[PDB]
C-alpha cells in the first residue's frame, strides 16, 4: 500500500527555549 | 493650561498667591476640625462640578492654615508659587534652602483631593520613609491617607500604600510594582492603582540620569531546560570545515594549523553553509529563513552552539567537572567557577556536554525609567540650580522648565574664571585669594575635584600656613564635625568631590552642633551660645559669606552648577571663585587643546587680576555643548527605546484587556476562525483547483495542532458540492463541536479560566522572546543597515514585522493549545 511517511514529529525545543524563561505549567 | 509659558505663567501663579494670603486671615478663624472639613468639601466639591486647577485658591489656604498648627512652618508666598506650578506638568527649580518639603506638600495636597493617588517619587528609601511619616501628622491630619511603599515591601501591605491618597516611593520598586502589576494573571493580585500624578523629589537624576535604567527582571523558572541540548544535537552531524560548522572559513580563512578562530566574529557570507541547518527534523524546516525578523531569536540559537564548539575547546577554554562549569583563563591560568557568560554563550556549552542545563538568565520583564514616567498624566518634579541638561526635559519627558524665586535676595558675588599657565600658578593664586580672606575673616570652602589637587592644595596651605579641614569621605563623623564650622570665619575647608545638595551649612557655625556637644545645655548655655553664634553669622555677612572656591570645572555644567549653587542658601550671602590652568583636562573640551592654546598668549601674569569675563562665558559655552553633544547620543538611542515602547505599550494594553475582563469567549472565537482560516490558506489556496489542495498536509497539521480527526479527503470524495468555502466552515464547525464537548467535561466557567490564562501564559511567553529579539535585532541591525537606507527606519520596519509575525503566532499557539489540550472524554 502507499506508506506515506513524513516527518510530522517536529523537534519545536529550540522555540520552547525562549519560553523556558518562564515556562508555567497547569493540569496538562 | 492657558497663557504664555514662563512669562506669564509667574504672574498668573501670583493672581492665586494673592487670593490665598488674602483668605489666609479668614483660615486663621477656622477651627482644626473645619480644615478638615474643606479637605472632605473639596472631596464632594470636585464631583459635584468643581475644578481641582480652581480649587488651589482654597486648597493652598488650608495647607498653609494647617501647616502653621501642625509644624508651626508657614508656607512662604515664593513655595506657593512652585506649589502651585506642580500641579501641571512642568518642572519647578528649586534653590538650596527654599523648602523642598514645605513646597511639595501643596501639590500633593491638591491632587490627593481627586483621591487617585500622588505617587510622589523619592531618590532613596530614607527620604522616602522619612518625608512620609514626617508629613502623616499633616495630611492625615486633614483626613487625607499617607503610605509608604518601600522596596520588598508584601503586596498586602503595597495595596494598603497604594490605596492611600499619597504614596511615598522609590522609582525602583515603582517600575518593579508596575511590571509585577502588568504580569498578574488575576485582576485581584494587582497592586498598582493610576498612574494620575507623579511628583518626583529630584529630577536630575531620575529623570535625566536614570531616564535610559531599565528595570531588567531576571527571574528564571530554572528546573532543567534539556531542550537546547536537542539544539546543539544536529551539530555533531556535520563536519567543520564544509556544510554549516566552520570556524568562519570564507572559503580559506587560515592554513591547516589549529586554525581555531577564537575572535568570534561569525559570518558565513557564501549563504551555502547555513542551508545545512535549514530544513529537515523539525521547526525552522518549513520554508523559514534564518535572517528574517520572524525568526531572529533561533539565529541566536543556532549560531550559539557553533561558537561552543571550534571557539571554546574543551579543557582549555573552560573545564566542567562533575557537572561544575569553571571557565579557564588562558591569559594568566585563573578559574573562574562564579562565572558565567552571558548571552546563552555559556548555556550552548552546558548543553554540548552531558551537564545539566540551565534556564539562562535575561531578561524576563524589563521597562526604562523614562518609559514608565511617560504612562503619568501629570508628570511634576522639583529641580536643581544645574540647568544645562535642562532643555532636554521638553524633548525627552516633554516637560515645561519653570525657575521658582529664592524666599531672599541671593547676595552671591560670582567672580570669573582666573585662567593661567602652569598649574603653580593656579594654585598659587588661590592660596593669595585665600590668605587675603583668612585675614578678612571669610570662610572658604575649596571644592577639589580632583584627588591629586586636594593634597596638592593642602601642602601648599601649610607652605603659606593658612589652617585648613579636609573633609575625607573615608571618616564620616570627621566631615560631620567640619561642616559643623564650615561657615566659620577664617574657616578653610577641602571638599573632595561632594556629591549634590550637601548639608546646609549656616554661616558663623551651628550652635546646634555646639550645645549637642554638651553634657547638659541649660537655658542659659543655649542662650550664651545663640549670641555668640550671632556675632559669628554677622561676621561672615561682612566678610562677604561664604566664599566658594573651584579648582577644576566639570564638563557637564549640571554639576558645576551645583557647585555654584552652595553659596548664598536661601538667598544668603557669598562668593564664587573658579580657577583653571593650560595644563588641566578642561582644555582639551574645546574641541582641542591645539585651540585653547592661544589664551596662553594672554599675558597671565601670576600675581595679577587679568579678570576676564569673556572666559567664564566662553566655558560655560563649551560646558553645554558637550552635553549637546550627548544630547544627540541620547536622542539617537531614545530612538530606539521608543520602537521597543509602543511595542510593550501596544501589547501591553491588550493583556491588560485580558486581564480585567472575565469573559474570553469572544475573543477566542474570533481568532479562531482567523486560525483555522490562515492554517487552510498555507495548504488550501481561495479560489484554486481541487488538485491544488493539499489535502494530507492539512489532515495531518488537523491532527497535530488541532488535535482534531477529520478526514477531508473522504468529504470531497463523497460530497463534491463541499466546493472550498463551505469545506472550510466544516471544519470550523466541527472543531467548535468538539471544542464545547471538551468544555462540558472540564466546566464552563473552568474553560473561561482556563482559556484567559493560556491566552496571557502564550502572550507573556512570546513577550519574553520579542524582548530578547528585540535586542538581538537591536545589536545585529548594525550588519543590516546597508548604505541608501537609514539604520534606524530599517530598524523599525524589521520590528513591525516582528511584532505582527508574533501576533500571528500568538493566536496560532493559543488556539492549537485550547484543542491540543487531552480531555478525558467519557463515551457520548
Amino acid at each position: 500500500m502507499m506508506i506515506t511517511l513524513r516527518k510530522r514529529r517536529k523537534l519545536p525545543l529550540a522555540v520552547a527555549v525562549a519560553a523556558g524563561v518562564m515556562s508555567a505549567q497547569a493540569m496538562a | 493650561v492657558f497663557g504664555s509659558r514662563n512669562d506669564r505663567t509667574l504672574r498668573r501663579m501670583r493672581k492665586v498667591v494673592n487670593i490665598i494670603n488674602a483668605m489666609e486671615p479668614e483660615m486663621e478663624k477656622l477651627s482644626d476640625e473645619e480644615l478638615k472639613g474643606k479637605t472632605a468639601e473639596f472631596r464632594a466639591r470636585l464631583e459635584k462640578g468643581e475644578v481641582l486647577e480652581n480649587l488651589i485658591p482654597e486648597a493652598f489656604a488650608v495647607v498653609r492654615e494647617a501647616s502653621k498648627r501642625v509644624f508651626g512652618m508657614r508656607h512662604f508666598d515664593v513655595q506657593l508659587l512652585g506649589g502651585m506650578v506642580l500641579n501641571e506638568r512642568c518642572i519647578a527649580e528649586m534653590r538650596t534652602g527654599e523648602g523642598k518639603t514645605l513646597t511639595a506638600t501643596l501639590p500633593a495636597y491638591l491632587n490627593a483631593l481627586t483621591g487617585k493617588g500622588v505617587h510622589v517619587v523619592t531618590v532613596n528609601d530614607y527620604l522616602a520613609q522619612r518625608d512620609a511619616e514626617n508629613n502623616r501628622p499633616l495630611f492625615e491630619f486633614l483626613g487625607l491617607t499617607v503610605g509608604i511603599n518601600l522596596p520588598g515591601m508584601p503586596a498586602p501591605a503595597k495595596r494598603e500604600a497604594y490605596a492611600a491618597d499619597i504614596t511615598y516611593g522609590t522609582n525602583n520598586e515603582y517600575g518593579f510594582d508596575y511590571l509585577r502589576d502588568n504580569m498578574a494573571f488575576s485582576p485581584e493580585e494587582r497592586v498598582q492603582r493610576k498612574l494620575h500624578y507623579a511628583l518626583v523629589d529630584e529630577v536630575d537624576s531620575i529623570l535625566i540620569d536614570e531616564a535610559r535604567t531599565p528595570l531588567i527582571i531576571s527571574g528564571p523558572a530554572e528546573d532543567s531546560s534539556e531542550m537546547y541540548k536537542r539544539v546543539n544535537k544536529i551539530i555533531p552531524h556535520l563536519i567543520r570545515q564544509e556544510k554549516e560548522d566552520s570556524e568562519t572559513f570564507q572559503g580559506e580563512g587560515h592554513f591547516s594549523v589549529d586554525e581555531k578562530s577564537r575572535q568570534v566574529n561569525l559570518t558565513e557570507r557564501g549563504l551555502v553553509l547555513i542551508e545545512e541547518l535549514l530544513v529537515k527534523e523539525g521547526i525552522m524546516d518549513e520554508g523559514e529563513s534564518l535572517y528574517s525578523p520572524a525568526n531572529i531569536m533561533l539565529m541566536h540559537h543556532v549560531t550559539a552552539a557553533l561558537r561552543a564548539h571550534a571557539l571554546f575547546t574543551r579543557d582549555v577554554d573552560y573545564i566542567v567537572k562533575d557537572g561544575e562549569v569553571i571557565i579557564v583563563d588562558e591569559h594568566t591560568g585563573r578559574t573562574m567557577q562564579g562565572r558565567r557568560w552571558s548571552d546563552g554563550l555559556h548555556q550552548a556549552v552546558e548543553a554540548k556536554e552531558g551537564v545539566q542545563i540551565q534556564n539562562e538568565n535575561q531578561t524576563l520583564a524589563s521597562i526604562t525609567f523614562q518609559n514608565y514616567f511617560r504612562l503619568y498624566e501629570k508628570l511634576a518634579g522639583m529641580t536643581g540650580t544645574a540647568d544645562t541638561e535642562a532643555f532636554e526635559f521638553s524633548s525627552i519627558y516633554k516637560l515645561d522648565t519653570v525657575v521658582v524665586p529664592t524666599n531672599r535676595p541671593m547676595i552671591r558675588k560670582d567672580l570669573p574664571d582666573l585662567v593661567y599657565m602652569t598649574e603653580a600658578e593656579k594654585i598659587q593664586a588661590i592660596i593669595e585669594d585665600i590668605k587675603e580672606r583668612t585675614a578678612k575673616g571669610q570662610p572658604v570652602l575649596v571644592g577639589t575635584i580632583s584627588i591629586e589637587k586636594s593634597e596638592l592644595v593642602s601642602n601648599e596651605l601649610t607652605k603659606a600656613g593658612i589652617k585648613h579641614n579636609v573633609l575625607n569621605a573615608k571618616f564620616h563623623a570627621n566631615e560631620a564635625a567640619i561642616v559643623a564650622q564650615a561657615g566659620y570665619p577664617a574657616a578653610v575647608t577641602i571638599a573632595t568631590n561632594m556629591a549634590g545638595r550637601g548639608t546646609d551649612i549656616v554661616l558663623g557655625g551651628s550652635w546646634q552642633a555646639e550645645v549637642a556637644a554638651l553634657e547638659n545645655p541649660t537655658a542659659e548655655q543655649i542662650e550664651k551660645i545663640k549670641a555668640d553664634w550671632q556675632v559669628r553669622h554677622d561676621a561672615v555677612l561682612e566678610a562677604g559669606g561664604l566664599h566658594i572656591i573651584g579648582t577644576e570645572r566639570h564638563e557637564s555644567r549640571r554639576i558645576d552648577n551645583q557647585l555654584r549653587g552652595r553659596s548664598g542658601r536661601q538667598g544668603d550671602a557669598g562668593s564664587s571663585r573658579f580657577y583653571l590652568s593650560m595644563e588641566d583636562a578642561l582644555m582639551r573640551i574645546f574641541a582641542s587643546d591645539r585651540v585653547s592654546g592661544m589664551m596662553r598668549k594672554l599675558g597671565m601674569k601670576p600675581g595679577e587680576a587679568i579678570e576676564h569675563p569673556w572666559v567664564t562665558k566662553a566655558i560655560a559655552n563649551a560646558q553645554r555643548k558637550v552635553e549637546s553633544r550627548n544630547f544627540d547620543i541620547r536622542k539617537q538611542l531614545l530612538e530606539y527605546d521608543d520602537v521597543a515602547n509602543d511595542q510593550r505599550r501596544a501589547i501591553y494594553s491588550q493583556r491588560n484587556e485580558l486581564l480585567d475582563v472575565s469573559d474570553v469567549s469572544e475573543t477566542i472565537n474570533s481568532i479562531r476562525e482567523d486560525v483555522f482560516k490562515a492554517t487552510i490558506d498555507a495548504y488550501i489556496p481561495p479560489q484554486s483547483l481541487e488538485e491544488m489542495w493539499d489535502i494530507p498536509g492539512l489532515q495531518e497539521r488537523l491532527k497535530n495542532d488541532f488535535d482534531l480527526d477529520l478526514p477531508i479527503a473522504e468529504w470531497l470524495d463523497k460530497e463534491p458540492e463541499l466546493h472550498e468555502e463551505t469545506l472550510r466552515e466544516r471544519i470550523l464547525a466541527q472543531s467548535i463541536e468538539v471544542y464545547q464537548r471538551k468544555e462540558e467535561v472540564v466546566g464552563a466557567e473552568m474553560m473561561r479560566h482556563f482559556e484567559k490564562g493560556v491566552m496571557l501564559q502564550t502572550l507573556d511567553s512570546l513577550w519574553k522572546e520579542h524582548l530578547a529579539a528585540m535586542d538581538y535585532l537591536r545589536q545585529g541591525i548594525h550588519l543590516r543597515g546597508y548604505a541608501q537606507k537609514d539604520p534606524k527606519q530599517e530598524y523599525k520596519r524589521e520590528s513591525f514585522s516582528m511584532f505582527a509575525a508574533m501576533l500571528e503566532s500568538l493566536k496560532y499557539e493559543v488556539i492549537s493549545t485550547l484543542s491540543k489540550v487531552q480531555v478525558r472524554m467519557p463515551e457520548e
